[PDB]
RNA sequence: UUUGCUCCACACAAUAUAGAUGGAUACGAAUAAGGCGUCCUUGUGGCGUCGCUGAACCAUAGCAGGCUACGAAUUGCAAUGUCAUUUUGCGUGGGGAUAAAUCAUUUGUAUACGACUUAGA
RNA sequence: GCAGUCAAGCGUUCAUAGCGACAUUGCUUUUUGAUUCUUCGAUGUCGGCUCUUCCUAUCAUACCGAAGCAGAAUUCGGUAA
RNA sequence: AGAACUGGCGAUGCGGGAUGAACCGAACGUAGAGUUAAGGUGCCGGAAUACACGCUCAUCAGACACCACAAAAGGUGUUAGUUCAUCUAGACAGCCGGACGGUGGCCAUGGAAGUCGGAAUCCGCUAAGGAGUGUGUAACAACUCACCGGCCGAAUGAACUA
RNA sequence: GGCCAGCAUCAGUUUUGGUGGCAGGAUAAAUCCAUAGGAAUGUAGCUUGCCUCGGUAAGUAUUAUAGCCUGUG
């Protein structure tokens, strides 16, 4: 018959291989891959190209980010950063709206006060077109 | 303990299509349709095939699990009673007194009502059910059947019946009168 | 760091809400609670019941009229915790009581203006998802609130009358975006982006 | 505490009628090497006819883990004494450290059996080589062939007390 | 005997602050789910896309902000370095409006006295 | 004073429908005690009459459950003051 | 009520214990700065709606020892756990089928093939079926299971601790 | 000329931070490298009903068209 409308929800689940970015730590901010797991609340993780130790760490102080590849359980450093050049993830990871949100942050925070300046002067000529052209 | 994924799998014949979304269900088919309110439990859905639907809970620990059958159940029942509907023969028992069974239109829809238990005066009525019918048999004609799509409408109909033509202030033991139910089945079985 | 705050109370939690408002009104932030029908409360139906039974049976002896004045109304279950929380009886708590103007609802001031969100108080985030909640427009009308059925005819011509101007912005705001960004491929805009903007 | 695992060495002083007393070792779980030498002359002095003074501590020393960053299911054979009585456990745990497993049982009797550190005796910590040997579920539904699992309901802490907009619990 | 009342219009003066010197910037609803854009056999729809904090968005130069279509120093190294907005008084001119209560007398549908209820050009 | 657990047995056969010793864990301050902390430069001290309120360990009244309840009449219990 | 060692109140303020002569901490000239004790950090209330591992949802929940109270016996409510075994030589559960012949094996005989009752108890057939687990006709019969087979393809029991 | 403020320079007490060097432990363990064996929550490959290029079925198979563990250095 009918085709059977359903959704419940497409979530970023833990699994082995699932990439990570931690928010509150020593090395926040950096990427991380999933290695294995331990229980529901804690893993193992291991960032190699970001400099990223090899931890355990629980859930609270770490992300999950949709992209994701491939390896097999109880990987090791060397593997992890191998998979992690092939897969191309730091550039998937760069291409999304997530970590361009996150730069443009860390730029605006750097932003000397002639630059402060130099955004309210290109600020009142863009608008200016705009209200021309929305008239 | 908690478990990761304790997952019921619901079958769905050919002439059933369930839409679902925010848990709340409408399942159609021949006999009509059903909708249906789950917004008090926390279940997900996956429509993996046109003929079957998986749902699952994750961690949930020992009371979200046992609701998880039940809502299967649920579901199943309700696909089953708009597939085929259900039907509940119920019978009459008494020495003296009869039981006259009425289906009377008072000033808004049906009600269902009995005279003469055990000689009582009081002509008691009962509601009937939006999505039920009703109708007796001809085999013999000491009994009723009532008949829907909602188990849970017709059956507390039914219940609604039993409970208040109850005798009261006498041993029960003794005074085994009243209706009572027989047989629960379907209308295309 | 507004001068009036108009806290939405929907999803809220009473005495978690209570707390936060309780201080930002004793530091001095006016603080307008809105909607505070729609607030919940933990615990069950039947249990938040019986803990306002076990307080109509706490009044004066001799005479009623000088005891615990039991009022029915969220607003004011809500203005009692906040009471409790507060030093009502000096001059501050006085005076901070004051920077506090509480309503079932929302009325056609608060209407235009735009409402905020306590996240520390929301059922979402602090309820574990499967508990038992009570919705505070049910217990007061349960306890004697005269007053609910005809609020529900208030809010949902508040709705249509806030939906269709929703719907008149939608319908600017979206060809704002396209003046923008089939504009924004200049100097002005790919410096602009280098600097962050 | 920041449980750590050490390696104490006690002896018997040198008496004249034999002055080789044979040395006893034993393996702890605790803070430091304060309190690593009272469990050690704690749990001897239950054992054998001496105190700490009729003896001197040979040799305490810290082991660290072989290979910390590898998962392990340790088994945990433990006994604690209740309010009435005592008894004796089996407790399996998932964890890359031979000292957070110990981390994970403490405080999973206080929580469960409400023993403290004081009625806990701490008999036996294993490694389990193969997984065929575990025999607790809790421990076993992790050993599943690509394992996966969300986080369904997310928070997010908000740092300021305000918010405009209402937040969606979706990850 | 518009001495007096009442407003709006500005000319000051006086008194007061439970405390602003960029903007209270508007859908609703669910959270084991949603928004936004498009298409449409307009459906509890297909596709894409987003969060992961408002750390945003809007305005933002100009004698504490000007002459015109230049001047801004010497408060001599800091001293709120004055602007908010109610309440009230005064004179001027451009207006509009012309009454009720109480005491006393009296009634008794009422009453300890007050009070209440009525009547009186 | 009130209540509960065992159940040795009574209960036409039928431990517990009701009852229930041998023992035992409790509850109460409406009994009688025990003690002497307050008051000896005085708290006016028995009962009755009048009057208001509250408590439940409910005699009646309401809906009920349970029996060695056929009906009637009764006993046990519960929500309940 | 009455004694022993020590400490304290009396003679003693201060911070804490909501308030308390005795408890915890600590003993005092008037002031300033710093750090702390005992106790706490949602608000009143000055201070983390801090972090991590778990438990509990209670129609009188629970929350600063002294201190302002609470038991015996119980609960498949839930958690974790000890012991013992069943078992892919198909248990545990459910549905389907068989449960028959020697023989009414004997006495109570007003009537019991098993059965209102009582002394008594073995074979054939076998996959397997009792001289019988109940319902019942004055009797027989007809029903059910203990006993085994078919779908079944996993584990299920029993007792106990806190 | 005296009083009240600001700044610098120093003194006493104290607080909060950034950073460098050195020593130790199993002269850290670990990661990484070399190397000998072992196993599966069985990777390829090969058997296997069909087919998404062996995708399912479940045998085989110890690194191979992924990897892991254990030990030693």
């Amino acid at each position: 018959s009918t085709d059977s409308i359903v959704k419940a929800s497409n979530w970023r689940l833990v699994e082995v291989g699932r990439v990570v970015l931690i928010k509150k730590g020593q090395s926040a901010g950096k990427l991380a891959a999933i290695v294995e797991i331990i229980d529901q609340k804690k893993v193992l993780i291991d960032g190699p190209k970001a400099g990223v130790p090899r931890q355990a760490i629980n859930l609270g102080q770490v992300v999950l980010t949709p992209l994701t590849f491939a390896l097999p359980r109880g990987a090791r450093t060397a593997t992890v950063s191998k998979k992690w050049a092939a897969a191309a993830v730091c550039e998937k990871w760069a291409a999304s709206s997530w970590a361009k949100k996150i730069a443009q942050r860390e730029r605006r925070a750097a932003l000397t006060d002639f630059e402060r300046f130099q955004v309210m002067v290109l600020r009142k000529q863009k608008r200016y077109t705009v209200k021309k052209a929305l008239a | 303990m908690k478990y990761i994924q304790t997952e019921q799998q619901i079958e769905v014949p050919e002439g059933v299509t369930v839409s679902i979304k925010s848990r709340i269900v409408k399942v159609v088919g021949p006999r009509g349709t059903l909708t249906k309110n789950l917004k008090h439990i926390d279940v997900t859905f996956t429509k993996v095939n046109n003929q079957l639907i998986k749902v699952a809970v994750h961690n949930g620990g020992r009371k979200h699990v046992a609701a998880l059958r039940t809502v299967k159940s649920l579901v199943d029942n309700m696909i089953t009673g708009v597939t085929k509907g259900y039907k509940y023969k119920m019978r009459y028992v008494y020495a003296h007194f009869p039981i006259n069974v009425n289906i009377v239109e008072k000033d808004g829809a049906k009600f269902i009502e009995v005279r003469n238990f055990l000689g009582d005066k009081k002509i008691r009525n009962v509601p009937v059910r939006d999505g039920v019918t009703i109708e007796f048999s001809t085999n013999v004609k000491d009994e009723i059947v009532l008949s829907g799509n909602s188990v849970e409408d017709v059956s507390q109909n039914a219940a609604d019946l039993q409970q208040i033509c109850r005798v009261r202030n006498k041993d029960i033991r003794k005074f085994l009168d009243g209706i009572y139910v027989s047989h629960k089945g379907f209308i295309t079985e | 760091s507004q001068p009036v705050v108009v806290i939405d109370a929907k999803d809220h939690l009473l005495g978690r809400l209570a707390s936060t408002i309780a201080k930002q009104v004793l530091n001095g932030q006016k603080i307008v609670v809105v909607r505070a029908e729609a607030l919940n409360i933990s615990g069950e139906f039947f249990r938040n019941k019986l803990k306002y039974h076990d307080f109509l049976r706490k009044a004066t002896a001799f005479n009623k009229t000088r005891g615990p004045f039991h009022f029915r109304a969220p607003s004011r279950i809500l203005y009692k915790a906040i009471r409790g929380m507060v030093s009502h009886k000096t001059a501050r708590g006085k005076a901070a009581l004051e920077r506090l103007k509480i309503f079932e609802g929302i009325p056609p001031p608060y209407d235009k203006k735009k409402r905020v969100v306590v996240p520390q108080a929301l059922r979402v985030l602090r309820l574990k998802p499967g508990r038992k909640y009570t919705t505070l427009g049910k217990l007061s009308t349960s306890v004697g609130w005269k007053y609910e059925d005809v609020v529900a005819k208030l809010e949902d011509k508040r709705k249509v009358r806030s939906a269709e101007y929703y719907a008149k912005k939608r319908a600017f705001t979206k060809k704002v975006s396209s003046a923008s960004a089939a504009a924004s491929e200049s100097d002005v805009a790919k410096q602009l982006a280098s600097f962050g903007y | 505490a920041h449980f750590k695992e050490y390696q104490v060495i006690g002896r018997r002083l040198p008496t004249e009628s034999v002055p080789e007393p044979k040395l006893f070792r034993m393996r702890i779980f605790a803070s430091n090497e304060v309190i690593a030498k009272s469990r050690y002359w704690y749990f001897l002095q239950k054992l054998h006819k001496v105190k700490k003074a009729s003896g001197e501590i040979v040799s305490i020393n810290q082991i660290n883990e072989a290979h910390p960053t590898k998962v392990k299911n340790f088994g945990v054979w433990v006994r604690y004494d209740s309010r009435s009585g005592t008894h004796n456990m089996y407790k399996e745990i998932r964890d890359v450290s031979r000292v957070a497993a110990v981390e994970t049982l403490y405080q999973d009797m206080a929580a469960r059996h409400r023993a403290r550190f004081r009625s806990i005796h701490i008999l036996k910590v294993a490694e389990i080589e193969k997984t065929a040997d575990v025999k607790r579920q809790y421990v076993k539904q992790f050993l599943t062939k690509d394992l996966k699992f969300p986080l369904p309901h997310r928070v997010q802490k908000s740092t300021k007390t305000f918010s405009y907009k209402r937040p969606s619990t979706f990850y």
